[PDB]
């Protein structure tokens, strides 16, 4: 009688960690997808198409040059200072 | 496939689905805890009630009556020492899957954090390059050409 | 009621020894700090 | 009026049921103030409209 | 308020459940920063087309 009832007690108790076992690899299934390029992919490769779209415009719209940055950038501080050198002038 | 940010709802779903069945297994493997507890309890009290006996038996030198009591009681102290062991043991595990649990529940919601931030962008990708798409057109002589080409007209 | 209890118990974690001692020291300084001020304000 | 004469234990004991009720008055104290930040926005949102 | 009165152990156990938090409190804050470039330059090139 003991050994019956000793034996169905390690029933319940082990057949948790099966139950366990089951849900730990399968909800580390699809969680291991989104990261290391496997659902991540989906993480990454819509990045790729965020950089296909992106190089789409650089294309089309030619970035400004280092030279007009250096153009545009240049004329800014005259164009402050020239109009603040009216300002720190005319009315000093 | 789907849209895969559909899967990312649904698939994030299944999980939902299995977070709870891991949160309804782990109660399952504490209740045995406890109720192996309890069967530990009362054999010791057994055995103090054999003690309490035991604790009046050898008095006014009855001591065979003691030996026998006494060799009773370890009976049930072998079933206390084999049961107090047993319960130890499953400490671990329970506390263990907790942690387990725990860490997977700031996983799962820092995960789908991500998901909505993350999203955005691709809403954004997609009227960035349409909306330069055709805006694109009406300069450098493609509906450009439309202005120009009714220009020579 | 043992499967029920513990379905509590996860899912509203019980007090750990570290808050009930928190909470258990804080009580003594509440009530000395408190009748100290009792103990001193009207002796 | 109970530690007056002497009776200590007796004040402990009364003391010690006040924390409840202070637990409760500290708790529902800062509730309120809090909740005044958005009343008083609020009719500025409204007067403002 | 641990510390004081010499309950040292008390704080090293409760600076130690701190770090959990701070933990999460320095990676979480980081997270917030790098995301208003995103927010900030979009607007800029909402309002420029």
């Amino acid at each position: 009688e003991r050994k019956y009832l000793e034996l169905k007690s390690q029933k319940n108790l082990y057949l948790a960690r099966l139950k366990s076992a089951i849900a730990a690899q399968k909800i580390e299934e699809i969680a291991g997808n989104l990261d290391n390029a496997s659902a991540s992919s989906l993480f990454e490769r819509i990045e790729t198409k965020i950089l296909e779209l992106e190089a789409e415009r650089e294309l089309l719209n030619p970035p400004p040059s280092p030279l007009d940055k250096k153009f545009e950038q240049w004329e800014e501080q005259q164009a402050v200072e020239a109009t603040l050198a009216a300002m720190k002038a005319r009315r000093s | 496939q789907e849209a895969p940010e559909d899967l990312l709802e649904r698939l994030l779903g299944e999980m939902e689905l299995e977070l709870i069945e891991l949160r309804r297994a782990l109660a399952q493997t504490i209740a045995t805890f406890k109720s192996t507890e309890r069967q530990r309890d009362a054999q010791q009290l057994i055995a103090q009630r054999w003690y309490e006996k035991a604790q009046a038996a050898l008095d006014r030198g009855n001591e065979q009556l003691a030996r026998e009591a006494l060799g009773q009681r370890q009976s049930y102290q072998s079933h206390t020492e084999a049961l107090g062991k047993s319960l130890g043991e499953q400490r671990a595990l329970v506390e263990q899957v907790r942690g387990q649990l725990q860490k997977l529940e700031r996983k799962y919601l820092e995960l789908k954090s991500q998901k909505n931030l993350y999203l955005a962008r691709l809403k954004s990708a997609i009227a960035a390059q349409k909306i330069e798409e055709i805006a694109g057109n009406l300069d450098n002589a493609s509906a450009s050409s439309l202005f120009e080409r009714i220009e020579t007209k």
